[PDB]
DNA sequence: TATATATATATGTGTATATATACACACATACATATACA
DNA sequence: TATATGTATGTGTGTATATATACACATATATATATATA
């Protein structure tokens, strides 16, 4: 059966958009841990959800974007 | 690609094999980078912006890595590269071949200890008959002060596998040939006896830190063998420790 | 420290372990606990094939069947020389 | 691949033997024809018989005469369905099988058979195993495993005799390699030269512990120790017997 | 089924045509509803992004494509395009041009036969390319595309011959590709194989086909992976074969080496490495439309795959050799071995040297000889002595 | 294009070291695979 | 958590099968390596 989707459950059904949808091995996967007044890069050797981080990464991302477009700007 | 084209460089200046080829591996698994900042025209292979996309030549056309953070990086590497050029390939070993140490070799009383070098393996086989007469030759030697080792046939000769090179200093050096270096008999008798090619063996102190302090040749007696290689063993050892 | 036709080998001992070879190696009646620790006894065990004359293998039991078999043969060659 | 013909050999001769005067020699495959052969004969004065112990002994007009009938002489094995059983046998882990088999000799080998072979140009593996294979491990017993008269395989017996006929006139000292060379001429020894020495030696040896306790030969020079368990001899150049 | 893959590359033009059934000839009605005229099925799977028949993926299909976008991307990328399928009572062609703004009406006719078919000129001058394709550019277009339909003939099943311009392709098993791979950097050598399977459903129904070479002169691991058809170069199906590769390598090591301190890593184990992975997984996803990269939970191969032990043995062997040799034959080829009249040849394996110098001499009576044989159709090797049996070792 | 290295091959008569493979069987060392449990 | 229990390797003997390697010695030739010229 031939099916035409939206980008709404596209983007709910579809790994192209952000990665995958469940959790998957994600080599190189590091996170900030705090070890008496140190940041400690550690790596996280437990599968998490590619899609979940960059929902994250999306909106920190723009935020980064934003403050280029204004750095050399009066606001 | 920067650092390794260097890292090579400065490694074959280095190192006096001066044959050894090393790649990208080599050079950068012990390194860890951080890169941060802005690179305008990039594009990427999806959304998720895993991998940015660009000529390689963007940066070989308009960059350019300041030298003084390279020959740091090179420096680094390049200790290394010589601390695991002096381990790995040339870590710890064993014995060598055809040779029966002496009980007292490197000891207390290690300069009274001889070792008879011999021929071949028969040699060996007469020489580990005779050192074993237990009780019936109470004058005779045995294997609380005497070693065996083999002298692989025909010695090579050093005398004409080896360059003078007169220093600036003034003082000359004596380098060898890497044929002459990598003879398995000769760096086998220079591990049992634990010579030195940049000592002179003057003094009495530096004559007792040899592992057993004589060295006994039995050799046949025809020409072949007492003429030949006994005489090549004393241009040997005459070209590199006369004293 | 053996000699030419001579066996002299000497062990040593870490201290305090005679007894634990006593207890841990048993010892029946048939070898030793040192014996049992030292490998100092083995079987004489035998495999008695031969060939035959005109051709052939012969598996023989014991030593005086070998014996009885060889006897006419000489017997016979001092009657023909 | 052996039901669909790949595995195929050659077929040489094993022993030429030359008339005077004719131009074609007598050719034998195997070694106990051309004895039963020699036997049948009366005059043997002018026959010259050749054994070719590998193939490289193949004079030039020989291996010419050879290699103008090439095709003429390849040869193809043909899978049976009674092949597994006598591959099982002769090759597998199980040892009684094997001495089951091989107390009784070499079927012979039939006219129909022969013919077979030898005009439509293919080999059953079964066929090939019961003569072959079985002919190779009744030799090799008999190489390797004693007779109970005397106590020697058949190599110390020729070393004995051609001890015996060596050292008649006196009982001069020959090296290893000197003596080999005269065994291997003088008792028709067809076999190589590193094994022959190393039996000579072997049946020199005299020590606490070795095989003989009394040996044929008196050796003279190092023949090696308890220690190594003989296996510290001098080379064969080196020792000498007598 | 599809028996056959065509893939053209000419003059520009690229083509691919495959015979199983062709798409639905048929209306469909929401894109009718949508687009206000009549939409028929193949003009949904062509033109409308975010459409095909893998919106709803199994999680147990082995399929390539899941996103409904591919299809698109090669017609908005087209001059123009020509889509063709037939059914077995229709044909349905259809022209669509301008990189997608011009989507002709189709034609559909009577028809008996039943394969699809697309054909297209790429904007090559909008994509950095010259118009039309240099020498090199055609070259190496034609070059990468044949490499890509190897690929496919080494995963597709045994009923499907891939042609590229009308050749079939070779290389129906990953053997064939790792030899293809390597024939420059290691000819003639040793290619240690494994079949991976799983025992439970769904992946015990998808063996992995692997073939491996090991040399010295390799200066970095490398693989390749087809799977699910998708020329993927990143997946934990890689790590998976080189960490059990290295916990066998790392024993090993230690244990023929009378050193015993010296510590090796993923690294030393596996730079020596050329790894071919051919096959499907199901339940994968991927990290972008190109499917670069699979992603997966490694304990997916932990729990269910086991390499065997026989090729892990193998490439222990090969690679533990090199670290001590890093530390520290008699074959006459004949002239025709291997090519268009390769079984015309014989191989005289003989028993020493002296054999072979016994044969050399006879296979070069260049005219006392006219009806014999000659190195033309004829090689040498040597026996070694005795053969080793295999029945008392296996 | 030049003057200059240092390593590299081949010939006869000599000096020395080796190594896989088959074949049988009693014996030694390495797990490992369960089966009660715990 | 100890126990057996059936797996798999592993040298070793005599008589066979087929090979491998280091060194000395003289002299003519060689193919790439090197200064400094610039």
């Amino acid at each position: 059966a031939f099916e035409i989707s939206d980008f709404k459950e596209h983007a709910k059904k579809k790994s192209m958009w952000a990665g995958a949808l469940n959790k998957v091995t994600i080599s190189g996967l590091m996170g900030v841990f705090t070890e008496d007044e140190d940041l400690m890069a550690l790596p996280i050797h437990r599968d998490h959800c590619p899609a979940l981080l960059k929902i994250f990464d999306e909106i920190i991302v723009n935020a980064t974007d934003h403050e280029r477009a204004c750095h050399n700007k009066t606001k | 690609k920067t650092i390794n084209e260097m890292v090579v460089k400065k490694f074959q200046q280095t190192i006096k094999d001066k044959n050894r080829k090393t790649t990208l591996r080599d050079s950068c698994s012990n390194i860890f980078i951080v890169i941060v900042g802005s690179i305008p025209g990039i594009e990427w292979t999806g959304q998720r912006k895993d991998e940015l996309s660009i000529a390689e030549n963007v940066f070989k056309t308009h960059y350019s890595i300041p030298s003084s953070f390279l020959t740091s990086m090179t420096k680094s590497i390049v200790d290394i590269l010589l601390q695991s050029i002096s381990k790995k390939d040339n870590h710890k070993q064993v014995d060598v071949d055809k040779y029966t140490r002496a009980r007292n070799a490197g000891g207390k009383r290690a300069q009274d200890c001889m070792l008879l070098a011999a021929e071949g393996d028969s040699a060996l086989s007469l020489l580990r008959t005779g050192l074993t007469l237990g009780k019936s030759n109470p004058s005779g030697p045995s294997f609380d002060f005497c070693g065996m080792i083999s002298l692989g046939g025909v010695i090579m000769n050093a005398c004409k596998k080896v360059t003078n090179i007169t220093t600036d200093s003034g003082e000359t050096i004596m380098v060898r040939n890497e044929q002459l270096t990598n003879n398995k008999v000769l760096q086998g008798i220079v591990q049992v006896l634990g010579l030195d090619f940049n000592c002179h063996y003057k003094t009495q102190e530096e004559r007792a830190k040899l592992r057993y302090g004589c060295i006994v040749a039995c050799v046949d007696q025809d020409l072949d063998g007492c003429g030949k290689i006994l005489g090549l063993l004393l241009a040997y050892f005459h070209l590199f420790w006369p004293q | 420290y053996s000699s030419s036709e001579t066996i002299e080998i000497l062990v040593k001992l870490k201290p305090n372990s005679l007894n634990r070879i006593v207890e841990e190696f048993k010892e029946t009646e048939e070898q030793d606990s040192i014996e049992n620790f030292l490998r100092l006894r083995n079987c004489l065990h035998s495999h008695l094939n031969f060939v035959k004359p005109k051709g052939g293998i012969i598996e023989f039991n014991t030593y005086y069947e070998i014996l009885y078999a060889w006897l006419p043969y000489r017997r016979e060659l001092y009657q023909k020389r | 691949l052996i039901i669909h013909g790949f595995v195929k050999r050659l077929l040489t001769p094993l022993i030429r033997v030359y008339e005077k005067g004719k131009t074609m020699p007598v050719e034998f495959y195997y070694e106990q024809e051309f004895d039963a052969w020699a036997k049948k004969q009366t005059s043997l004065a002018n026959h010259t018989v050749k054994y070719y112990k590998g193939l490289a002994a193949h004079d030039t007009h020989e291996v010419k005469s050879m290699f103008k009938h090439f095709d003429n002489m390849v040869y193809t094995f043909t899978l049976d369905d009674s092949a597994k059983e006598l591959f099982h046998i002769y090759f597998g882990g199980e040892s009684e099988l094997r001495k089951r088999e091989l107390c009784t000799g070499v079927v012979p080998l039939t006219e129909t058979q022969t013919q077979s072979i030898h005009s439509v140009r293919r080999i059953p593996c079964s066929l090939h195993l019961q003569v072959d294979t079985k002919a190779y491990k009744l030799d090799a017993i008999e190489r390797q495993i004693p007779n109970f008269l005397d106590g020697m395989t058949r190599a110390r017996r020729k070393i004995l005799a051609g001890g015996v006929k060596c050292f008649a006139s006196n009982n001069r000292e020959r090296k290893v390699f000197q003596f080999g060379g005269y065994v291997a001429d003088h008792m028709f020894y067809h076999h190589g030269d590193m094994s022959l020495n190393t039996s000579i030696i072997k049946a020199a040896q005299y020590y606490p512990g070795s095989s003989h306790l009394y040996p044929v030969f008196i050796g003279i020079g190092s023949f090696g120790s308890r220690h190594l368990g003989g296996k510290d001899a001098g080379s064969p150049r080196y020792i000498s017997v007598q | 089924k599809v028996t056959y893959i065509k893939i053209s590359f000419d003059k520009g033009v690229f083509s691919c045509e495959n015979d199983g059934p062709g798409i639905p000839i048929a209306k469909h009605e929401q894109a009718s509803l949508i687009a206000k005229r009549d939409v028929y099925v193949p003009e949904v799977a062509s033109c409308h992004f975010l459409a095909g028949t893998n919106i709803n993926k199994a999680k147990d299909c082995i399929k390539g494509g899941t996103n409904g976008v591919g299809l698109k991307l090669a017609m908005v990328h087209s001059q123009w395009a020509i889509l063709t399928t037939a059914d077995g009572a229709q044909k349905y062609v259809q022209h669509i041009n301008q990189r997608l703004d011009i989507i002709e009406p189709p034609t559909i006719t009577p028809s008996r036969e039943m394969f699809t078919r697309i054909e297209l000129m790429p904007v090559y001058q909008e994509l950095g390319y010259a118009e039309p394709l240099s020498e090199t550019e055609q070259a190496d277009l034609s070059a990468w595309i044949y490499l890509r339909a190897c690929q496919c003939a080494a995963y597709v099943g045994k009923g499907t011959t891939i042609y590229y311009n009308d050749k079939p392709c070779r290389t129906g098993s990953v053997m064939a590709l790792a030899k293809m791979y390597t024939l420059l950097s290691a000819p003639n050598s040793t290619i240690h194989t494994a079949t991976i399977k799983a025992d439970a459903k769904p992946y015990s129904l998808h063996p992995l086909q692997v073939a491996a070479v090991v040399s010295p002169k390799f200066k970095k691991f490398e693989h390749v992976s087809v799977i699910n058809g998708v020329n993927c170069v990143k997946g934990e199906h890689v790590t998976f074969l080189k960490k059990t590769i290295n916990e066998m390598v790392v024993k090993k090591f230690q244990q023929t080496i009378k050193d015993k301190n010296r510590k090796t890593t993923l690294r030393d184990s596996c730079s020596n490495i050329f790894i071919v992975i051919v096959g499907s997984i199901p339940g994968i996803e991927w990290t972008g439309q190109r499917k670069d990269e699979l992603s997966i939970a490694e304990n997916v191969f932990k729990t269910h795959y086991s390499i065997p032990s026989s090729f892990l043995t193998s490439m222990t062997k090969s690679i533990v050799d090199i670290l001590l040799q890093s530390i520290s034959d008699k074959y006459t080829r004949a002239r025709n071995a291997g090519g268009k009249r390769a079984q015309d040849c014989m191989l005289l394996a003989a028993e020493g040297d002296s054999a072979l110098s016994l044969l050399r001499t006879g296979l070069t009576l260049g005219k006392s000889n006219p009806s014999g044989p000659s190195f033309d159709f004829c090689g040498m090797i040597s026996l070694g002595g005795v053969i080793m049996n295999a029945c008392k070792k296996v």
